[PDB]
RNA sequence: CUCAUGUUGCCAGCACGUUAUGGUGGGGACUCGUGAGAGACUGCCGGGGUCAACUCGGAGGAAGGUGGGGAUGACGUCAAGUCAUCAUGCCCCUUAUGUCCAGGGCUUCACACAUGCUACAAUGGCCGGUACAAAGGGCUGCGAUGCCGUGAGGUGGAGCGAAUCCUUUCAAAGCCGGUCUCAGUUCGGAUCGGGGUCUGCAACUCGACCCCGUGAAGUCGGAGUCGCUAGUAAUCGCAGAUCAGCAACGCU
RNA sequence: AUGUGGAUUAAUUCGAUGCAACGCGAAGAACCUUACCUGGGUUUGACAUGCACAGGACGCCGGCAGAGAUGUCGGUUCCCUUGU
């Protein structure tokens, strides 16, 4: 049995969304099983920063390094899907690893 | 402070972001990159007004996308400017790129245009009571927008001393985050030194 | 297939139940041995005297999240509930005893220019 | 507490005796938030008391909490330049809740080199009449019924 | 007890009446403990002289404490301030010298707290 | 920042230890951030300006 | 709470494991992970209310009446702070007030004030055994098992750009047993002497950490003064970050 | 242990001072960070743009003299084309 790992890599949830429908119409189509956009913890990365220069320390702004990640394991790597995969064209919001 | 940036509070919901790309190792370099073009395309292009800028990325390659009141002069009929910044770009080593420029719909309520002409004005002769009143008739003459407003804070006309000043008319529910808010701002000149002015801009509301 | 969680204060355990004697299996040792504090084991031990039905069923527990407090009352928390969802009929006793109500109370958002939680540094006029 | 009153929360009953006054007890002997240690230090004391005195613990509780508990307390009140010393009755939960503090903060104390001992030789103290909280009960007595008068202002 | 000048404690560990003795502290203690073979938990009311003549061997055998420790750091001490080393410099002046907050503490060189 | 320090950090050290970050954009001895490369207040202007791939306001 | 949904994450229920454990074949029956939806709107009842706003009490429900906490600073005040982030008008130097290194100082020290840590000790110290958290970082970096070292650390170096591999199976208090019987103390840790490591071209000013000796002051604190009303107060540990080290008890 | 007034030193850089400065810039000073001193030079320059007058070199890898920056000597040498 082989199973190929694909790794989607980036921060906006619609886009994440949108990169799982097309990954698994692309499945669909072409025939492999395919479990889904499986979830992933979403690592969150927070940054402190005061707000001024020159001391009034009190006072800061916070932020976020909201990262999805989902996984897609489709058993039966057919070679067609390969390709498919391989020429699809994604946004450059989300980042695709193929493992 | 008084007031935080209305775009970035509403980076989350309302607006969208400037450039959309997550890479780790190399973010320094990206960001480095960007500083730099960003930079130098603001000091080269003065005579047309660059309101917006995106960059989209993958891999090697870049994509930039700039939003402009007119591209008469942001790209030659031949493409003069055209390949003028594919040169400044090559010479920073941008890798696979190209241009996409795109003309505003209203400049007219766009915050950095409105910004951006009002002051060029002011710098030349205009004084602040007839620049602002026309931007303000000229914005509020569109009935997309409803609420708008502008600051100007500085030695207004040369005084050895800076006003606070400013007029409003309309709704800018600043503090209700689903509002449609755009902000913009811009560093004068004048003779006398430099003068700062502030915008907001309100668009309508976004449900659901 | 009966199933019940707890979530409070970052105490989180898994807790399967079954109509058998009253054994304790805490990980796979017996309360008696995990965590033996009698507020502990009162803790645990009183939603079952509540019921009125003592040594009826068994107990599988998996804990993750917190401290013995912590654990000691998600795991209370988690029978307290799993009573109920085994049998409704008990839910106005349950409630008066307030059992089911989980206490929704945690870990407060550590603000900036606070040393902790809500106190502040030491405060001098002159 | 400028609105009306503040809900006070039902805590839960000591299991082994079914005394919520116990369960005070220890609330009061916490510090740094050690519950299992402050039950373990109230079982030592409750147990070196019952066998040195040969009798119910609960009773002999009841009798402290009896004998200690107080029925009146003073309040200071400042008009026209000075301060004045009003008292004013308390309910029975302020009487306990100041016999208990009492008792715990003058066992705090003594130096016979164990607190565990302690508390039992003060709660022995406070049935037979001779213990600190006896003492701080009877000063405090001294100073409101040394003023009856100033209950004119009725504050 | 008495122990090289040192009066051993009537009734406490060995660990820290060994302590007591001038050139000895916990860890050596424990370690002299475990190779003489004496547990640390005893009294001293179960002291016996053959014992003492043991650790007095192996304390002269294998350690130097004492009156020739006194010795030993005076002569560095004085051989490093005749010197003229940074070191000798801040022993003449009082201060310490591994730079610490000499300004705000350092009140332990500087002797009991002393007003202007 | 002098420009001489901005140039004399940017050149390659005569040996590893004299390498520091020096913000890019304004050169700031202190208050600068690796992972984002660039100073303090600097980072916080770009961040309302906005183009930055991930940065946003931290709330809960 | 309902839905989707099983790997690096789980185990209802079947088998192999046979000491090393879901470890392995198997399965969504739950958390787990993150998307969508629902649910608190005085929704309903009584009392009063000007029959109006609204209050208190009761059933439901998880919360009942802004359920809790953050972000969110109205016009303005203080010519409040910041030309040493940046840029900016004027003046001033230019053969210098520019430039590089001929090293050193930025901490120095007779004294106070500002905010913390260590404790002043038995609810504890030390000794052995023993279970539980979250989140997060990692490339000219994180760093496995292993060996040598008391321990910094050296050899060697698997797995990781990464729910996987390293940050120990991420712990501390917690619980069990032994010592200490109230001592300037087995508390207490600075100061000082001698021996090393690490980063680095080179540790004298001017680093950090390890081992040995060092044994000072100090008994809950003077008026007055800080903060704290629910996981709050207090006490314990952990991590992000500036970094090559490191004065990291600081900020978050 | 570090911040802050203050004094001493050739430097003890500088900014910030009640509520709203003071383990505040400084979220790490053996050389840098370093803006301050005694201490060798150096100069259209360490660092870029443009006008002229001579250049194919600039640019790359080593030894000697020195406490280092100092300069001198060894190795390779322009890509276009007749305007640069
Ligand atoms: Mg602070
Ligand atoms: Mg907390
Ligand atoms: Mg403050
Ligand atoms: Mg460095
Ligand atoms: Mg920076
Ligand atoms: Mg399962
Ligand atoms: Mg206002
Ligand atoms: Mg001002
Ligand atoms: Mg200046
Ligand atoms: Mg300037
Ligand atoms: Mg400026
Ligand atoms: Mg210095
Ligand atoms: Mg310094
Ligand atoms: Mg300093
Ligand atoms: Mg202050
Ligand atoms: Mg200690
Ligand atoms: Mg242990
Ligand atoms: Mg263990
Ligand atoms: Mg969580
Ligand atoms: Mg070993
Ligand atoms: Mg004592
Ligand atoms: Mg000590
Ligand atoms: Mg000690
Ligand atoms: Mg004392
Ligand atoms: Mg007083
Ligand atoms: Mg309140
Ligand atoms: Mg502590
Ligand atoms: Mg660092
Ligand atoms: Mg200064
Ligand atoms: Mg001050
Ligand atoms: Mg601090
Ligand atoms: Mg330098
Ligand atoms: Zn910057």
């Amino acid at each position: 049995g082989q199973k190929i790992r694909i790794r989607l890599k980036a921060y906006d949830h619609e886009a994440i969304d949108a990169s799982a429908r097309k990954i698994v119409e692309t499945v669909t189509r072409t025939g492999a099983s395919v479990v889904g956009p499986v979830p992933l913890p979403t690592e969150k990365n927070v940054y402190c920063v005061i707000r001024s220069p020159h001391k009034y320390k009190d006072s800061r702004e916070h932020f976020e390094m909201r990262t999805h990640k989902r996984l897609i394991d489709i058993l039966d790597p057919t070679p067609k899907t390969v390709d498919a995969l391989m020429r699809i064209d994604l946004p450059a919001s989300v980042d695709v690893n193929i493992q | 402070g008084q007031k935080i940036n209305p775009h970035g509070f509403r980076l989350g919901i309302t607006t969208e972001w400037k450039s959309r790309w997550y890479a780790d190792k190399q973010y320094k370099d990206y960001v480095k990159e960007d500083v730099a073009i960003r930079k130098l395309l603001a000091t080269g292009l003065e005579r047309a007004g660059i309101a917006d800028v995106e960059i989209e990325r993958t891999r090697d390659r870049v994509r930039v996308d700039i939003h402009t009141a007119r591209p008469g002069i942001v790209i030659g009929r031949r493409g003069t400017e055209a390949d003028r910044i594919r040169a400044d770009l090559e010479k920073l080593t941008g890798k696979q790129v190209q241009l996409n420029i795109l003309e505003v719909k209203n400049p007219e309520s766009q915050a950095q245009l409105v910004a951006q002409g009002v002051a060029e004005q002011l710098s030349n002769r205009v004084a602040f009571r007839r620049a602002m009143r026309k931007a303000i008739q000229s914005a509020m003459r569109q009935p997309n927008v409803k609420g708008i407003r502008v600051q100007c804070s500085g030695r207004l006309g040369g005084a050895e001393m800076s006003r606070s000043e400013f007029y409003r008319e309309g709704r800018v529910p600043l503090h209700t985050l689903r509002a449609d808010i755009d902000y913009g701002l811009y560093e004068a000149k004048t003779t006398f030194g430099r003068i700062g002015v502030k915008v907001w801009i309100y668009k309508g509301d976004i449900v659901g | 297939p009966i199933q019940t969680v707890g979530r409070r204060k970052e105490a989180v355990v898994r807790v399967r139940l079954v109509p058998g004697t009253g054994q304790f299996n805490l990980d796979g040792r017996t309360l008696e041995n995990y965590f033996p504090n009698k507020v502990h084991q009162q803790l645990i031990k009183a939603p079952l005297v509540t019921v009125d039905r003592v040594d009826q069923f068994d107990i599988y527990a998996h804990l993750d999240g917190g401290g013995p407090s912590g654990q000691a009352g998600a795991l209370r928390l988690a029978i307290a509930r799993a009573l109920i969802l085994v049998q409704p009929e008990d839910r106005p006793a349950l409630k008066k005893a307030g059992f089911l109500t989980r206490d929704p109370r945690a870990i407060e958002r550590k603000k900036y220019g606070l040393k902790k939680a809500r106190k502040a540094p030491q405060y001098s006029k002159r | 507490p400028r609105k009306g009153p503040a809900p006070k929360r039902p805590l839960v009953n000591d299991p082994v005796y079914g005394s919520q006054l116990v369960t005070q007890l220890v609330n009061k002997v916490l510090l740094e938030g050690k519950k299992s240690l402050a039950e373990r230090i109230v079982y030592g004391a409750l147990e070196q008391a019952r066998e040195k005195t040969g009798t119910d613990p609960v009773v002999t509780l009841k009798r402290a909490l009896d004998n200690v508990k107080p029925a009146l307390e003073v309040r200071s009140r400042r008009v026209g330049g000075a301060t004045y010393q009003v008292p004013v009755e308390v309910r029975p939960d302020r009487s306990t809740t100041l016999a208990l503090r009492w008792l715990v903060n003058f066992s705090r104390q003594r130096r016979e080199k164990t607190m565990v001992e302690r508390l039992a030789n003060e709660i022995l103290d406070a049935s037979n009449g001779l213990g600190a909280s006896v003492k701080r009960r009877e000063d405090t007595h001294k100073m409101a019924e040394a003023n009856r008068a100033f209950a004119h202002y009725r504050w | 007890a008495r122990l090289v000048g040192v009066d051993l404690p009537r009734d406490k560990r060995m660990e820290i009446a060994l302590t007591y003795i001038y050139g000895i502290g916990r860890t050596r203690s424990n370690e002299i403990l475990a190779a003489t073979g004496i547990d640390k938990n005893m009294r001293t009311k179960d002291l016996t002289d053959d014992q003492v003549t043991v650790l007095r061997d192996y304390i002269e055998g294998n350690l130097k404490v004492e009156g020739d420790l006194r010795r030993e750091v005076q002569a560095d001490i004085r051989r490093k301030i005749e010197i003229g080393c940074y070191q000798g410099l801040r022993h003449r002046r009082g201060l310490p010298v591994r730079g610490q907050r000499t300004k705000t503490n350092a009140r332990t060189r500087k002797g009991p707290k002393r007003t202007i | 920042a002098k420009k001489a320090l901005v140039h004399k950090a940017n050149k390659k050290p005569k040996f590893a230890v004299r390498a520091y970050t020096r913000c890019n954009k304004c050169g700031r001895p202190h208050s600068v951030y690796r992972k984002f490369g660039l100073c303090r207040i600097c980072l916080r202007e770009m961040a309302h300006a906005g183009e930055l791939p991930g940065v946003q306001k931290s709330s809960w």
